[PDB]
Protein backbone atom coordinates (compact mmCIF):
# COMPACT_ATOMS: atom_id res chain seq x y z
CA UNK A 1 0.00 0.00 0.00
CA UNK A 2 1.33 3.59 -1.10
CA UNK A 3 4.98 1.52 -1.75
CA UNK A 4 6.26 -0.49 -5.20
CA UNK A 5 9.67 -1.84 -6.23
CA UNK A 6 10.74 0.38 -8.82
CA UNK A 7 12.69 -1.70 -10.81
CA UNK A 8 11.03 -4.19 -13.46
CA UNK A 9 12.39 -6.75 -15.90
CA UNK A 10 11.31 -6.51 -19.68
CA UNK A 11 9.62 -9.31 -21.52
CA UNK A 12 11.48 -9.82 -24.59
CA UNK A 13 10.02 -12.87 -26.19
CA UNK A 14 10.54 -14.56 -29.77
CA UNK A 15 6.49 -13.52 -29.94
CA UNK A 16 7.01 -9.68 -29.21
CA UNK A 17 5.58 -7.80 -31.99
CA UNK A 18 7.14 -4.35 -33.59
CA UNK A 19 6.14 -2.34 -30.07
CA UNK A 20 8.04 -4.84 -27.77
CA UNK A 21 10.66 -6.52 -29.12
CA UNK A 22 14.05 -5.75 -28.46
CA UNK A 23 16.32 -3.21 -29.88
CA UNK A 24 19.75 -2.59 -29.18
CA UNK A 25 20.26 1.63 -28.86
CA UNK A 26 23.13 3.30 -28.82
CA UNK A 27 23.42 7.20 -27.92
CA UNK A 28 26.42 9.11 -29.42
CA UNK A 29 26.71 12.51 -28.02
CA UNK A 30 29.17 15.22 -29.03
CA UNK A 31 31.08 17.82 -26.74
CA UNK A 32 32.70 20.67 -27.58
CA UNK A 33 34.75 22.14 -24.93
CA UNK A 34 37.60 24.69 -24.71
CA UNK A 35 39.89 21.49 -25.06
CA UNK A 36 41.43 20.64 -28.18
CA UNK A 37 40.02 18.14 -30.55
CA UNK A 38 40.62 14.34 -30.49
CA UNK A 39 38.90 12.59 -33.09
CA UNK A 40 38.31 13.64 -36.44
CA UNK A 41 37.04 11.98 -40.16
CA UNK A 42 38.80 10.48 -42.53
CA UNK A 43 40.19 12.51 -45.06
CA UNK A 44 39.94 11.95 -48.51
CA UNK A 45 43.29 11.08 -50.51
CA UNK A 46 43.93 10.71 -54.40
CA UNK A 47 47.19 9.75 -56.60
CA UNK A 48 50.38 11.64 -56.38
CA UNK A 49 50.67 13.82 -59.86
CA UNK B 1 57.57 21.91 -22.85
CA UNK B 2 53.90 22.99 -22.36
CA UNK B 3 52.25 24.84 -25.54
CA UNK B 4 48.47 25.93 -25.26
CA UNK B 5 48.15 22.14 -24.02
CA UNK B 6 49.62 20.10 -26.27
CA UNK B 7 52.57 19.17 -24.26
CA UNK B 8 55.75 17.94 -26.28
CA UNK B 9 59.01 16.28 -25.43
CA UNK B 10 62.47 16.24 -27.30
CA UNK B 11 64.92 13.68 -25.96
CA UNK B 12 69.01 13.20 -26.76
CA UNK B 13 70.89 9.80 -26.39
CA UNK B 14 74.94 10.52 -26.57
CA UNK B 15 77.56 8.88 -25.10
CA UNK B 16 79.70 11.03 -22.80
CA UNK B 17 82.94 10.92 -20.66
CA UNK B 18 82.36 11.97 -17.03
CA UNK B 19 85.15 14.36 -15.79
CA UNK B 20 83.41 17.05 -14.20
CA UNK B 21 79.94 15.88 -13.25
CA UNK B 22 78.48 17.96 -16.23
CA UNK B 23 80.05 17.24 -19.98
CA UNK B 24 80.32 20.45 -21.79
CA UNK B 25 80.40 21.13 -25.63
CA UNK B 26 76.96 21.01 -28.32
CA UNK B 27 74.13 18.92 -29.53
CA UNK B 28 71.13 19.06 -30.97
CA UNK B 29 67.45 17.63 -29.24
CA UNK B 30 65.16 16.46 -31.87
CA UNK B 31 61.80 15.84 -30.84
CA UNK B 32 60.30 12.37 -29.58
CA UNK B 33 56.45 12.77 -29.70
CA UNK B 34 53.26 15.29 -29.40
CA UNK B 35 50.75 15.14 -26.51
CA UNK B 36 47.29 16.90 -26.64
CA UNK B 37 45.94 16.61 -23.33
CA UNK B 38 45.20 20.20 -22.53
CA UNK B 39 45.33 20.04 -18.04
CA UNK B 40 47.42 22.69 -16.58
CA UNK B 41 50.60 21.50 -15.25
CA UNK B 42 52.45 23.75 -12.53
CA UNK B 43 54.90 21.05 -10.81
CA UNK B 44 56.54 17.99 -11.43
CA UNK B 45 58.46 14.86 -9.77
CA UNK B 46 60.96 12.11 -10.88
CA UNK B 47 59.95 8.62 -10.62
CA UNK B 48 63.40 6.90 -9.22
CA UNK B 49 64.12 2.96 -9.25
Amino acid sequence: FNCYFPLQSYGFQPTNGVGYQPYRVVVLSFELLHAPATVCGPKKSTNLV
Amino acid sequence: KNIDGYFKIYSKHTPINLVRDLPQGFSALEPLVDLPIGINITRFQTLLA
